């Protein structure tokens, strides 16, 4: 899976 | 609250258990900056929202409740006992416990598994979760459409009767109860089966039930009445009630943490700058700190499909022009940048071994004299133009750092940010975004979907999985037949220290080819009130495991 993440 | 009474010590819940008890009672206060991504167990992808499953959902196997390496290991959770292999690794059996019951008090039987396997096949109604299992179970001369689409069972699972599935599957796969512990293989019996809708109502095999979840503000979890201690070897279900307050600013949400108005943060990201400075440097803060690896990786990826990339040379270059400090502190170093690294695999993993092909010389700057030599190779002696696609933030920073490493052997670097959103799905993730805008680097992060080799590196390197309309994980596009034939071998080996050698090998190979750069294993900082107790960082997930905790009386 992609990691989580102005 | 936390910043006036002393804790167990930093670090004392990474490989050990914080603040043991039995004591049953309370409401443990979780917080979250993101609502779940859904409370379908087969639509899930989030490692958060995974460990909030294993409240709200048994399955075959499962992680045991173990701080050390054995939480590595699936183990008997709705079965009796591990999945019993025959055909050379392609048939697997399972016997299911008998007389389990759903938060509805009906029973759990072999159907309701091989219905929740069936559900993953209809990816036009219940997208979102893992798929690992249709390419295990679909003949591609019959495809199976889903039970929507038709009501005759897949052909590659038998229920023989109430308590017995078996899964015959097209290939070998060492890896197959970390498969049926995933939550996509979490019983969904058809009767109660809403297909879209069944988030707004699942059914719960787990200690605990959803009582109300208001999206974007709350969950609440209870008891589910049905569920039965005895039957259960893994879940203490030591609180009365979970509720999950959503939608916090993430420095807001370790602010209220720190204070005490939350218990632990379910979502498990760490905390954010301000308060990892707060905690890191403070005697008392740090006592109730972890600091462990998260198990994602940190990287660049090289496409051989975008010149000159394509040579060999050209990738060795960048392997020895990286200047691994500058790198490490884009990504928060001098202190708190991950653990630097040399090679792909995480410590968790058996095969994980020494492997430096590209060193950067004795500071680990850059060894510039083998990136210009690796250049002349190339026939590129004073460089080259590329680009790097990265997205806003972090990734950027990063970026920029290899901007300026690689600037210093003549390639110049333009940096291309790509949609947020949809980095992961369509930029970075979609071979033809990659060739239309010329990413011959790309910076990503990667965490396996399974504690295993497979798991980590497959994804990453295995030509058979590049994903040529989006979701690919297989940046480079490798397709080594050498790789792929010893990816193969693992899979049908059955000692795991034979599978471990041969894993060091692929990965070697992986390294040879020089595609992917490796940058840093990710570290996160926990921070864990006092109260809590039974806290302890999940090998398998790098977050605590939360269904294990409990509240002091």
């Amino acid at each position: 899976r992609p990691p989580g993440f102005r | 609250p936390a910043p006036t009474t002393a804790g167990a010590g930093w670090d004392a819940g990474v490989g050990a258990l914080v603040n043991p008890s039995r004591r049953r009672g309370g409401t443990l206060r979780l917080v979250s900056s993101a609502d779940v991504d859904s409370l379908d167990p087969a639509r899930t992808y989030y490692v958060w929202v995974w460990l909030l499953q294993r409240l709200l959902n048994r399955t075959l196997m499962a992680y045991p409740t173990d701080p050390g390496p054995a939480g590595l290991v699936p183990a008997p959770d709705l079965a009796e006992g591990p999945g019993e292999v025959s055909d050379g690794g392609r048939t697997w059996t399972y016997r299911l416990r008998r007389g389990l019951r759903y938060d509805d008090g009906t029973p759990i039987t072999s159907d309701d598994v091989r219905h929740a396997v069936q559900r993953v096949f209809a990816q036009d109604v219940l997208p979102g979760g893992p798929t690992y299992l249709i390419p295990l179970l679909d003949d591609p001369e019959r495809p199976y459409p889903g039970p929507y689409r038709t009501d005759e069972p897949l052909r590659s699972v038998l229920t023989p009767d109430e308590h017995t599935i078996v899964f015959r599957l097209t290939r070998p796969f060492s890896d197959f109860d970390h498969l049926m512990a995933q939550p996509c293989a979490a019983p969904v019996p058809r009767r109660s089966d809403t297909g879209a809708d069944y988030g707004r109502d699942p059914r719960s095999s787990g200690p605990y039930r959803v009582a109300r979840h208001e999206p974007d503000t709350l969950l609440h979890l209870e008891r589910n009445p049905h569920w039965d201690r005895a039957t259960d070897p893994i879940r203490p279900a030591l609180p009365d009630r979970v509720e999950l307050t959503i939608g916090l600013d993430v420095d807001v949400l370790d602010a209220r943490l720190i204070a005490g108005e939350f218990d632990i943060n379910l979502e498990g990201r760490g905390l954010q700058h301000a308060a990892q400075r707060r905690a890191t440097a403070d005697e008392v803060l740090r006592s109730h700190t972890d600091n462990p690896r998260t198990s994602f990786l940190h990287f660049v990826a090289m496409q051989p499909h975008i010149p000159p990339f394509d040579n060999v040379h050209v990738r060795r270059a960048v392997q020895y022009a990286a200047d691994k400090i500058l790198l490490q502190d884009a990504r928060g170093g001098p202190v708190n940048g991950g653990d630097l690294t040399t090679a792909l695999f995480p410590p968790t993993l058996p095969a994980h071994q020494d492997l430096d092909l590209y060193p950067t010389g004795p500071d680990l700057r850059g060894d510039l004299d083998a990136a210009r030599a690796e250049l002349a190779a190339a026939g590129l002696p004073d460089g080259f133009r590329a680009v790097i696609g990265t997205q806003r933030g972090k990734f950027r920073l990063v970026a920029d750092a290899v901007v300026e490493s690689l600037a210093r052997v003549g390639i110049e670097l333009t940096v291309k940010e790509l949609d947020v959103a949809t980095y992961f799905s369509l930029g970075a993730g979609h071979p033809e975004t990659v060739r239309e805008h010329g990413l011959g680097l790309l910076v990503t992060d990667w965490g396996a979907d399974f504690p295993t080799e497979y798991g980590f590196l497959a994804p990453l390197v295995d030509g058979r999985q590049i994903k040529r309309n989006g979701g690919n994980w297989n940046l480079p596009e490798l397709d080594d037949p050498e790789v792929n034939a010893l990816i193969d071998e693992t899979l049908h080996t059955t000692d795991p220290a034979a599978r471990a050698e041969l894993w060091r090998a692929v990965e070697r190979r992986v390294m040879e080819h020089a595609v992917l750069l490796p940058l840093v294993h990710d570290k996160t900082l926990h921070f864990r009130n006092p109260w809590v107790t039974n806290v302890y960082v999940h090998p398998a997930f790098g977050l605590y495991d939360i269904q294990a905790m409990g509240l002091a009386e």
